[PDB]
């Protein structure tokens, strides 16, 4: 509609093309799409080159090496649509260039040789990995270099740190402890220091020099005048401590690692290894702990200027400080491209090792590459990572946005390098850094919290993963125009000024400006100042800014309004927020899931199932409409044509929009008119009222999609098929089963009935009891061929729309070890509302439903339209998220007024700006009443009447007034449509945004009197045709035990469990009517009793006057 | 006794010197002191500040004693929260705290095997009474906690569920070893009636009567 848009702070810059984190990370990483003789390092390249100029075992003598020159992109071997149908990897072959000098020579170049499938991206920032899509996150670890820190176990002292990149080097901790040693931890080793300051040329006068006099530790380091000897000799004493199994000089092989070259040791290319570990160090250090092969001996570099900050640390002087360790100029970030090249330094490592072992049982002449490596380790290692990492996620697919939510997130689990499910109280914690580039107000309720999280909108990462926020330029005074995106290590020294702040035309506007330093905030002088942010925007998260009024809720009960927004599940007659914050448009585009348009031309074909245009001379594209397809949640998304039958475009704009989009922008949920207040504690403690008038308009309803899948394998009773044809089902049953053996498309689902049928041999067996009872219920004894079929499993169900079909042999379809042939049946449903679904505002204020009233109920207004949801007061209060009723004035206001507004972050309309709408609509909404010929009435006075005796209206003015003026006070007069009598005080009402969330009863709710037994443990679990088996824990006992609930707890222990005796006997029992229980001796008893002399010990059993029992009678 | 502190920004400590024996009360040259330099007393007590070790206290000044420290102490911290709870409570977990004792001078079982004290009662007052002689087999002070607690309790069956059960079993199977299924983890791992409330032995062996069908049993009685 009419659009108004609220604050200035003009948005120098737009927001970052988002997906940025996966496509721009993964282009910059498969360089497939510039000359392979070209390409700067990184990723595939860094890679194969870090470990190709692969000798051979024997240095010189005996030929056989194998080097690299470039490396050929492959060509999807299917589209992005099969590959999915199929369950296919959407992989892409990927071959290198191999040649091989020999020692006699030979230029061998076998052209390409097939290395492992590696998968390609999407337009999207996700994959294809067997099947649906996932998400390779982005996880955030301690970036590279030298801090030091105290010490954990022993106070006062100081420990020293040594970290390189992680998975190309070694973990390297200089402790000093309490026997007056420095020891050296490497890899799970803690050995004398010493014996590696005396490899590196050390004597035993220079560490005493360069460290001694001040800190006298120096001299507990020094007295070993066992080891204060010899260099080729200290080499021996630490390759026969390091590494057992082998004495020989050759400790320069081993000890060849962890220091020159870049096999292990190195942060960086001397970035945050070298260019840190030289400001805060002793500088200058070029890139690796040390150095080897320089002209004979090791010339050391970094293993004693780093030891000259924690000996003058433990006593020392300034500039020597602790480094703050989970500062983000001091974090990393893995983006994805990379995190799939590390498992190429894993996927090009147990193939190093699948040829240097080729090279000695194998002719030395006889070899050529692709004769040499057999490519497995790259396909199982490389296939490994997109298929079970704890960072592959599967990937939110409820709504768009969660979509992109999922990609901004940032872990720091992992595999290995990570952190574990037990630590984290120094991380977790929001820091003085995050500041535009990690939001606070993103991360999960709990369990998780902190660890996880999603990036800060504008901010980038960068480099070596370095966040970088915008930040606006000026010249002392005056303001530019440029923008500043810098580091975090680059901000701790400049004085920034809030973009709150008054800035004329295009400068500083007053003396009394507000700044922060470092992270310290403070009031600086107009000119003392060095930058300005760009925007608060830039502050946080990306969801986190769709809030309305922000600038007026609490800080916790807001998170969740971030998220939940995420929880946020899609419905048909959707509606953007009435107060939005602009990006609300920009979502929906950079999300993908809303169809836009290249280059602008005009539409010439227009339905349901497609569009065609005819872009400006440039041919005619015609991109089909996802119709109802399936998400991961099950959700449901479809696309819809939002655009007419001929019509200039406008160079790319909403060709149509997406599932919960209205015209380009985000429709979570629907604002709806709501009326804040009590009822009949029908919204009690945190529930919701709803008007029955929703259902009427169908206003809440989601679609969704249900997946059924089946397998049919090979055994030595016989092969399972699958046909029409499975005996002792009455036809009225197939009934709705023509593909011979799947249920036809467009056919309504129930429970039980017949989904797929699939006929299994077995037996060989006859039933007896526990089953002969069941059982006819399961058969009429039965057959040679039994029924096994699908069958809709309990509650479940709809509208049947799609059938897919394979069978191991077809091209791509590849099935596992033992099955043939699947199949899936795609059934869906509307669903409305259900008294008890769940939903809530963006303002946290997570509410479900307990009664929907009737129309005839649901207080209305003086002139007759009725509210919707009544949103009681009181889940107010406590939380502290005011805006949610800010948004319910400006509701009211958006009604009669007829529009939409935006009050963007921190940069929203106000309350006198509002007042002032407020005002605008009642002076219309009151024209439409008089103009009618009505003014107020004795009900509205009598509130009136009181509504100053409360003196929220200013007394001695006509009753009209008293109305405006508390009209404007964001309430009004409310009817209880079940007595003509009005609400007794003027009440806040307007249009809220709501939504609707994953969570519907409709999909919990069990409830089971018997059904299925277990066979294993013997008791109830899954479910074939009744369905449940709830669970019962240790607490429900000793509380159980808290009231002498004897049976109570017995009969919860026995015939509802285990004892099979009772559960039939019990079962039973009631079919007549009688006791029922009284159980014999509880199963388990026996059990254990037996599961013990089942590992010997009798274990007796005796009473009052200590004789034999009796405990098994058979 | 009597105090007097020494010295200031070098090696600090205290003297608990009452008379003759001057015990040398160490301090690590930061502590928060509280009895000034003069001072008097009485038995195991809050000296220093900080806290009060469960163990140490005891063994020089009685069970009981740590007893009433421990629930008190455990409810400053609840009461400073807002917490609310009949004390009883906590007493009745502090109890078992105490259940155990070591053993010197015995009349019957090892020289040390922890114990319950009913077991030595049972057996240290049928020991000079009835079968007077042998020796009464004297304990002493012994604190277990909650953790430590448990795992000693005699019964097996629920002996098990914590550590290592292998152990418990293991020794125990040796010599018979019993139960008697007393307690509720015990009767209820095996799934009984619990000895609670309606499996008490006070109200679950009780036979209801109805007037009229208390005179066909009246006739059938005296036959």
């Amino acid at each position: 509609m009419e659009i108004k848009r609220f604050g200035r702070i003009r948005e120098v810059i737009p927001l970052p093309p988002l997906t940025e984190i996966q496509v721009e990370s993964y282009k910059k990483a498969l360089q497939a799409d510039v000359p392979p003789e070209k390409r700067e390092n990184v990723g595939i390249q860094a890679a194969f080159k870090e470990t190709f100029p692969i000798e051979e075992g024997d240095k010189g003598k005996g030929g056989l090496v194998l080097d690299f020159l470039e490396y050929r992109i492959g060509d999807p071997p299917f589209s992005q649509d099969e590959c999915r149908e199929k369950d296919l990897t959407y992989q892409a072959p990927l071959y290198a260039r191999l040649q091989l000098i020999h020692k006699d020579t030979g230029l061998i170049k076998e052209d390409e040789v097939f290395l492992g499938h590696l998968p390609l991206m999407t337009e999207d920032g996700s994959f294809i990995i067997n099947g649906a899509d996932r998400v390779i996150v982005s996880q955030i670890h301690r970036s590279p270099g030298v801090y030091f820190t105290p010490d954990p176990a022993r106070p006062g002292r100081y420990i020293a740190s040594i970290i390189p990149l992680p998975k190309r080097g070694p973990w390297i901790d200089l402790e000093v402890e309490a026997s007056g040693v420095v020891t050296m931890k490497v890899n799970k080793r803690k050995f004398p220091l010493v014996l590696l300051l005396r490899v590196l040329g050390y004597d035993q006068e220079t560490l005493v020099r360069e460290l001694s006099a001040y800190g006298d530790l120096v001299q507990g380091l020094l007295d070993e005048a066992v080891l204060a000897m010899r260099p080729e000799e200290a080499m021996v004493r630490l390759f026969t401590l390091l590494r057992p199994g082998d004495p020989p000089k050759k400790d320069k092989a081993l000890a060849y690692l962890f220091g020159l070259l870049a096999d292990p040791k190195r942060y960086d290319l001397g970035e945050a290894g070298r260019y840190k570990a030289e400001e805060k160090l002793g500088v200058g250090l070029s890139g690796r702990t040390l150095v080897r092969f320089e002209d004979g001996e090791f010339k050391d570099e970094v293993f004693l200027p780093t030891l000259r900050y924690l000996f003058a640390l433990t006593a020392g002087v300034p500039g020597h400080e602790v480094d703050d360790i989970d500062h983000l100029g001091n974090r990393r970030i893995r983006t994805v491209g990379e995190l799939m090249a590390d498992q190429f330094r894993v996927g090009l490592a147990r193939l190093a090792r699948g040829v240097r072992e080729r090279m000695v049982m194998g002719s030395p002449d006889t070899l050529t590459p692709a004769k040499l490596v057999n490519s497995r380790p790259l396909e199982a290692a490389l296939r490994e990572f997109f298929s079970r990492s704890q960072l592959s996620q599967f990937k939110d697919e409820t709504n768009p946005l969660s979509s992109l939510r999922h990609k901004r997130r940032i872990s720091a689990l992992g595999p290995g390098g990570l952190t574990r499910e037990r630590a984290g109280f120094d991380v977790r914690d929001v820091h003085r850094t995050h500041y535009g580039r990690i939001c606070p107000v993103e991360t999960p309720e709990g369990a998780n919290i902190g660890l996880i999280t999603s990036l800060a909108a504008y901010a980038r990462v960068d480099a070596l993963g370095f966040i970088r926020t915008p930040y606006r330029r000026v010249k002392n005074g005056v303001v530019t125009e440029e923008v500043v995106y810098m580091t975090a290590s680059e901000e701790d020294r400049y004085t920034i000024a809030q973009a709150n702040t008054p800035l004329e035309g295009d400068r500083i506007a007053t003396d009394r400006v507000v700044a922060r330093r470092r992270g310290e905030p403070v009031i600086v002088a107009p000119e003392e100042v060095e930058f300005m942010d760009v925007s608060p925007k830039q502050v946080f998260s990306l969801n986190t800014n769709l809030i309305p009024f922000l600038e007026h809720d609490d800080a916790n009960r807001a998170l969740m309004g971030s998220n939940m927004q995420t929880q946020a599940v899609p419905l048909i007659r959707a509606q953007a927020p009435v107060v939005m914050t602009g990006l609300e448009e920009r979502v929906v585009r950079d999300s993908l899931a809303a169809l836009y348009a290249e280059e602008d031309g005009e539409v010439v074909k227009v339905d349901g199932t497609r569009i065609a245009v005819r872009y400006e001379d440039g041919r005619l594209v015609e991109h089909p409409l996802r119709r109802y397809a399936r998400s991961n949640q099950g959700t449901a998304f479809d696309q819809r044509p939002r655009v007419r039958v001929g019509q200039r475009v406008k160079k790319g704009d909403l060709l149509a929009d997406g599932p919960a989009s209205e015209e380009g922008f985000l429709a979570l949920g629907q604002n709806v008119l709501v009326a804040i207040m009590p009822f009949d504690g029908y919204n009690f403690e945190d529930a919701i009222v709803i008007s029955e008038e929703l259902l009427k308009r169908d206003f809440y309803t989601s679609i969704h999609i249900e997946r059924y899948e089946i397998e049919a394998r090979d055994t030595k009773l016989g092969p399972e098929r699958i046909t029409r044809d499975i005996p002792h089902l009455s036809e009225a049953a197939l009934r709705d089963l023509d593909e011979e053996g799947i249920v036809r498309i467009g056919a309504e689902v129930k429970p039980g009935d017949i989904l797929v049928g699939r006929t299994s041999f077995k037996g060989e067996q006859e039933p007896s009891p526990e089953e002969r009872l069941l059982r006819s219920i399961f058969g009429e004894k039965a057959r040679d061929v039994k029924d096994t079929s699908l069958r809709v499993p309990p509650g479940e169900g709809g509208i049947v729309v799609g059938r897919l079909r394979l069978r191991r042999g077809d091209p791509g379809v590849e099935l596992k070890p033992g099955v043939r042939e699947v199949v899936r049946v795609f059934v869906a449903q509307k669903r409305k509302l259900q008294v008890g679904d769940k939903l809530a505002n963006r303002h946290g204020n997570k509410g479900v439903v307990a009664k929907i009233l009737p129309v005839e109920d649901m207080p209305h207004l003086p002139d007759g339209t009725p509210v919707d949801v009544i949103l009681n007061p009181l889940g107010v209060p406590s939380r502290m998220n005011l805006g949610q009723i800010l948004e319910t004035h400006l509701g009211l206001a958006g009604y009669f007024l007829g529009q939409r507004y935006i009050s963007p972050v921190f940069d929203g309309a106000t309350e006198p700006e509002i007042k002032e709408l407020l005002a605008e609509a009642f002076n219309l909404y009151f024209g439409k009443r008089q103009g009618e010929g009505f003014g107020v009435d004795k009900r509205e006075k009598e509130v009136l009447a009181r509504a100053e005796k409360l003196g929220l209206v200013s007394p001695g003015k006509s009753p009209e007034e008293q109305l405006k003026e508390l009209f404007d006070l964001g309430k009004v007069v409310l009817y209880d449509g079940r007595t003509g009598e009005p609400f007794e005080g003027p009440i806040v009402v307007g249009q809220m945004f709501i939504m609707k969330l994953y969570h519907m009863v409709e999909d919990k709710m069990h409830a089971r009197s018997t059904g299925p037994y277990s066979l294993i443990t013997q008791q109830p679990l899954g479910g074939k045709a009744q369905f449940g088996g709830q669970r019962f824990g240790e607490m429900e006992v000793w509380a159980l035990e808290a009231y002498g609930a004897a049976h109570t707890l017995q009969e919860m222990l026995t015939i509802k469990s285990d004892d099979i005796e009772g559960r039939n006997a019990a079962y039973q029992a009631i079919i007549k009517g009688e006791d029922v229980p009284e159980p014999s001796v509880p199963e388990s008893f026996r059990v254990l009793v037996k599961e013990l002399q089942a590992l010997a010990l009798d274990v007796q059993t005796l009473d009052e006057k200590d004789n034999p029992v009796d405990i098994f009678e058979g | 006794g009597v105090v007097r502190i020494e010295e200031g920004e070098d090696r600090l400590s205290v003297f608990v010197e009452s008379e003759g024996f001057s015990k040398e009360y160490k301090l690590p040259k930061d502590a928060r002191l509280l009895v000034k330099d003069g001072d008097y007393v009485e038995a195991g007590q809050p000296l220093t500040r900080g806290a009060i070790d469960p163990h140490q206290l005891l063994e020089a000044k009685g069970p009981e004693a740590v007893e009433r420290y421990l629930v008190d102490e455990i409810q400053k911290v609840y009461r400073a929260q807002g917490v609310k709870l009949h004390d009883k409570h906590i007493e009745i977990v502090v109890r078992q705290m105490l259940k155990y004792v070591e053993v010197t001078d015995p009349g019957d079982s090892r020289l040390l095997e922890g114990q319950v004290l009913e077991k030595w009662d049972v057996e240290a007052l049928n020991e000079r009474l009835i079968a007077e002689g042998k020796v009464p087999v004297a304990w002493k002070p012994l604190l277990m906690g909650v953790t430590k607690s448990a795992l000693s309790t005699k019964s097996w069956l629920s002996a098990a569920s914590f550590q290592n059960t292998t152990h418990v079993l293991t020794e125990a199977a040796i010599a018979g070893k019993k139960d008697e299924l007393i307690g509720l983890k015990e009767n209820v791992i095996l799934g009984r009636l619990i000895p609670a409330g309606t499996g008490s032995d006070f109200v679950r062996f009780t036979q209801v009567v109805d007037q009229r069908t208390l005179k066909a049993i009246e006739e059938a009685r005296k036959e």
